[PDB]
């Protein structure tokens, strides 16, 4: 009989379903997904700036410079770095990288390193630095050695002291490599420096110390029984660094100058690389997003969203929908 | 919900309404048809957007795991690093999952409430010259066109203007 | 409260109801006794239990305490390690004291708002077939046998049916 | 907002009232003017004041940032100490002002409810002795001296008492 | 004088109180507590695996067979192990324990050791492996010395150069220790070592020191103004661990297979065994509990509810009730 | 015309807003502030206990006795500590300072230092403890050294072997600090300590140490090519400390009583005293509050507002304020 008006709200063919405190999957008109789930499964550049990849090698291997990782003689600038979980190529020679974890921090707060010849190999008049060389580290089919450290062994069966020097004429900071053999035995050790009794000495404005080489039986490690004890430290752009030693010595020949300091990181992950570029990267692939959140994997690089573990982070928009 | 009229004593929503999440379905002589309340849905838009948003600016702030090495003797600190970064990622996914759903819930309600609102906006504009179903619907004492109808739905309604023509449908039933 | 129902319009609950939180007392010439609303209550039971099992839900992923040794040369980490643990202690006691405060307001108030729309649920069925005391009582102008009173609880009241009669009853008032 | 009182069914507040929160504007032949409503204003000074001091309260098991040094070799544990005390400010930044910016909501919506709680009283006290003019205010189908305002605002109104007058004025319009 | 109908709701006899933001104790009909406040009071078992109770034993002295531990010369699987805060039997004669608490928290990750006879005390012809006894560690009231450690003494005057060799055959890595003797002065080396200046090589693939023991005097401790400085390495399943030494050297008699790898937990308690058994324990007592929460104590194992630092948590799950 | 009562709320001419999740910028009739921003930008007493300000002493400058940091050779209990950034004064002859960070840490943890004298400088009877003295610690342009610690060369060409003890008798842990020279070259080395080949061994219940000087020519830091290397310990109540040595000894003199343990901090600020008190201090300032929140600085000591990052925080209180 009469005119009539209704007030009523929106429906549609939605299946979106939301959660509450204390409703669970709400069907609901519209909502607004917030969690990424979707990488592209590739390692990328990053804004352009392609990362290190060093494959096969550790980055022990590469800055030492174990022969088998000569595809990393001279690096770019990088964005970051990937390693895999167990490289093949570490160290070649058996041994350790004494305050390895720090020096791998401090490599990923850094994007470039310039290789420079701080120690020319041919300067070693008085000492032999060609047959310092092992079957551990073979090259090409014959025996070799880390190309970026000299195994400086007896000339003429005496090893005069060493006296070194290299004062840091660049600009920049620089990452300084040596190292100390252990032999196996006394008989070992006069074979290859004459001296029975020996040490490292190495001095700089902030380092002072004295290795002396820890003699004992070991089982052999890539058919070598000894150990190679390998160590590190900054030199500051008006520093100097005196070497001083009679034997066992593992002398610098390259360093590196750091320069350009950022931010950066280490990527463990056993992928290479896409050819791909992206803002944000993960250890099992890159990020294209504009979510606010992602489940992929906590370690990210670059403008990401924000990690997080859930498997669904929907919002309701809309309202409750009608059946 | 809360608010008793999103699937309360409105039970359903309108498919046929589409440009728009509240509004209004009138049905005179001129003829029926749905049409969107444009002010009340603009706000809900602008307060679920800047909800949506502020939840957003809140969590960008958050923690950001960082790739840390230790070696064979080194396993407490490695342990304590490990149990650091679960410890931020537990409660950082605790309070991003946490406030999707309490904010999920206060949308439902928000959207319940703006309806309610509306449906009150009517009503007490109308009183005596319409009658309440009790659906949702107000059938009217009296012959309201699409120039009434329009009247209504911009809070225009002169209530003494139908009052007589109103009050004489009241008693004659 | 919130809705005004409970401690509000509504002075007060039943010892007497004791099937249910929410429900109705009747009284006609048969006679009086309460009885309570099994679908309000039960969707409250529902919602209650939900929540009390999301609130235990979203706690799994918490910090868990691990001991740790450390030297008279690690006092640093000690002291480190022990400022994350209590650091995380703290965050997740906040975290359960404030979820369960802050939930125990909106189910009082989600109570309250069952209540209030039970309420205007039988209103809106017997519009002017019966007059608000105002009270949660709603006094009948017709006669309201037991199954009539069934039809106000199940949501199925004839209004039509009892309105020529009810209209009858309010005019010589 | 949430309620649809507070800029809402009543558009505006009053700068004339200027002793409480929430209250009443009567007018009648012996005169006008505002007046608090000492109940409910009081009421809403003690559920935000418990509220702040409950915010201020819960936050005093707060994280304490302590000052630790590392050297040239201690990088990576510098940084895990400056991962997790950022990361502790960054969770009681986000707690604080996250908490602030919910309860200053529900604040907001305590007062709206108040209102509408508060005008429901008087709504269902004079029942049909009045008319809801649908901004506030009831217009009286009788006179109401000023002892009978009182008798409105501390809620003893006595509807019998008017109902005679307030049928006769009804049934002349 | 008409029939009416009332909306209303529950009310009881409850006087259970809850708390929210703005108001504290409301009466509520319904309410669920869910924090747990209780303990048994007890050290148990867990889950059917009795813990190890060291009583007035610490882990070192367990380790290395303080004679005073005889309890534990062969002990079963564990579940947790319990160590009192400062307990009595230690190290017997003075000395450190390099890298220990490195050693407890590997400790912490196993549940089985299979003790294992890796030199014995028979094979040392040349030396005396019977004089290596102390009053500092007795044994029945008579002078002793640590049980899985040998405390290589000189023989007819002399000490002659030791050459052991020991390659891991079992499926499992295993946790050797060993020691070396710090002397008073240069005489008592004399007496017990012939030779004035010795060593300690170790070697392994991964391991390399050699130790020179550090003669100085220092207060007595326990009678003894020497020290003993004890050192551990994991020997993986087809490695092998090489001792070379002329003097001052503590040798490991038995070594230990880890031979079950979990989780477990070094708890520090002063209680001792209840003979009962829980699914959930604390350094207080074991927990038996359905609540989410506790506020026992934060270090607990096995299946328990999170803990808090809450006096309360009580849920509303009723309304408010009338008076 | 009809009486009527008409229901209504507050409004004022306030202007303070305040935030929520939908809307931003609500202006409302009452607010309350819960961050303070401000502070007098003065270091304070804490609490009627005087803080300790290093000027540009550095903690090592004061515990070895820098000559340059005369002022803090008795210092009074304190509150907290001041140091800088970079403080000028640290080690004038160049070197380091063994587990420095721990004993900074140690001192975070302590309130009173009671300056002893543990064996007098007059007592080095047969070495020189007069020429122990470099132009790299100049006095007032009087070449001096360290003053707790003592530079003991030899004497009439002659380094007798050092046995020297002390036995602490205090009730109060005490701190001690000795050190060891590195020089230049083994030219250098017999100049100042006559024998060519050294050792400096340490003695305690709880300590065993032997330290061998380790020769390095080194760029010169202070005019100095040689390097110190300084130690601590503390000694326990009833214990005693033993020195044995034969040259490149730097002997303790003064030790530290620690007459109060109690709870302090290192602050790291440039700025000094301000002759005030307060309960509250900062490293930017202190800080008169009653705020439950601040946002200057979260590194801070006494009864302080929680530190948060926010730009504001601001509770309504009052409601929504209409135009
Ligand atoms: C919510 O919807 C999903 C179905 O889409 C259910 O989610 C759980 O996970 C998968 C998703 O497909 C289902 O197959 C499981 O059966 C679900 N398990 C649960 C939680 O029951 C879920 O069942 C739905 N919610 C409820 C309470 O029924
Ligand atoms: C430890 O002993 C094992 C067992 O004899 C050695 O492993 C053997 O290595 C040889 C190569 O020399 C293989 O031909 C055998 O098959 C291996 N035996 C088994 C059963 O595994 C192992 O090389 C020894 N390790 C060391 C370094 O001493
Ligand atoms: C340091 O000196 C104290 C004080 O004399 C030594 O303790 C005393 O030792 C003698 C003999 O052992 C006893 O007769 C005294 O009764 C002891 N005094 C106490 C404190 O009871 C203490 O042994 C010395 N410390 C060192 C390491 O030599
Ligand atoms: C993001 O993804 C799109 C394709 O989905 C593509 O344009 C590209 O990968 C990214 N966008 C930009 C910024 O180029
Ligand atoms: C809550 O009640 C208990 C008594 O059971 C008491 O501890 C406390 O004062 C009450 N809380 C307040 C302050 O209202
Ligand atoms: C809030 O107000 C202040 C000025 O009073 C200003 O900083 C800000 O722009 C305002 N917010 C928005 C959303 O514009
Ligand atoms: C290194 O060489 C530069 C430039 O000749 C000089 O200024 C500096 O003193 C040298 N550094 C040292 C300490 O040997």
């Amino acid at each position: 009989p009469g005119d009539q008006i209704c007030i009523g709200y929106h429906a549609n063919n939605s299946t979106e379903q939301v959660d509450t405190i204390m409703e669970k999957n709400v069907t609901v008109t519209h909502a607004q997904d917030i969690l990424e789930k979707t990488h592209n499964g590739k390692l990328c550049d990053l804004n352009g700036v392609k990362p290190l990849i060093l494959r096969d090698c550790s980055v022990a291997g590469w800055l030492l410079g174990n022969p088998m990782c000569d595809e990393f003689i001279n690096v770019p600038e990088w964005s970051y770095i990937v390693e895999k979980a167990s490289p093949a190529n570490d160290l070649c020679y058996p041994g350790d990288f004494n305050d390895y974890e720090e020096l791998k921090h401090l490599l990923s707060r850094t994007n470039h390193f310039e290789k420079i010849q701080i120690i020319p190999k041919s300067s070693w008049s008085n000492h032999d630095a060609s047959s310092g060389v092992s079957s551990a580290c073979p090259y090409h089919g014959r025996s070799s050695f880390f190309r970026n450290v000299v195994w400086l062994i007896k000339k003429n069966s005496a090893y005069p002291t060493i006296k070194r020097s290299y004062n840091n004429t660049n600009q920049e900071d620089l990452l300084v490599l040596w190292g100390i053999h252990h032999p196996n035995d006394a008989a070992e050790q006069t074979k290859l420096y004459q001296n029975p009794t020996t040490y490292i000495s190495v001095g700089t404005s902030t380092l002072n110390q004295r290795l002396v080489p820890e003699i004992a039986t070991r089982p052999k490690v890539n058919g070598q029984s000894g150990r190679m004890e390998f160590f590190w430290t900054i030199l500051k752009p008006n520093d100097a660094i005196n070497f001083e030693s009679n034997g066992n010595f593992i002398a610098p020949e390259y360093a590196y100058k750091i320069v350009k300091k950022g931010d950066s990181a280490i990527m463990k992950s056993e992928l290479e690389y896409g050819n791909c570029n992206t803002k944000c990267q993960t250890p099992m692939g890159a990020i294209n997003s504009s979510m606010p959140f992602h489940n992929i994997h906590p370690l990210t690089i670059g403008e990401c969203p924000k990690y997080v573990k859930s498997n669904r982070l929907v919002l309701a928009t809309g309202l409750r929908n009608t059946p | 919900g809360l608010f008793g009229a999103i699937a309360g004593f409105i039970e359903g929503g309108w498919q046929g309404m589409v440009d728009g999440w509240y509004g209004y379905h009138h049905s005179n002589e001129q003829g029926s048809g749905y049409a969107a309340d444009k002010e009340s849905t603009q706000k809900a838009i602008d307060g679920v957007t800047n909800k949506v948003n502020s939840i957003i600016d809140k969590m960008n702030t958050q923690f950001e795991a960082v790739g840390r090495e230790f070696n064979n003797l080194e396993r407490r600190i490695e342990n304590l690093n490990k149990q650091m970064e679960d410890g931020f990622l537990d409660v950082w996914t605790y309070n991003a999952e946490l406030l999707v759903l309490m904010e999920n819930e206060r949308t439902l309600d928000f959207h319940d409430s703006n309806v309610k609102n509306l449906y009150d906006k009517v009503r007490l504009q109308l009183r005596d010259n319409a009658k309440e179903l009790g659906n949702g619907c107000f059938e009217f004492y009296h012959k309201c066109d699409n120039e009434c109808m329009e009247s209504v739905k911009n809070g225009t309604y002169d209530y003494p203007q139908y009052s007589e023509e109103a009050r004489l449908n009241r008693e004659e039933i």
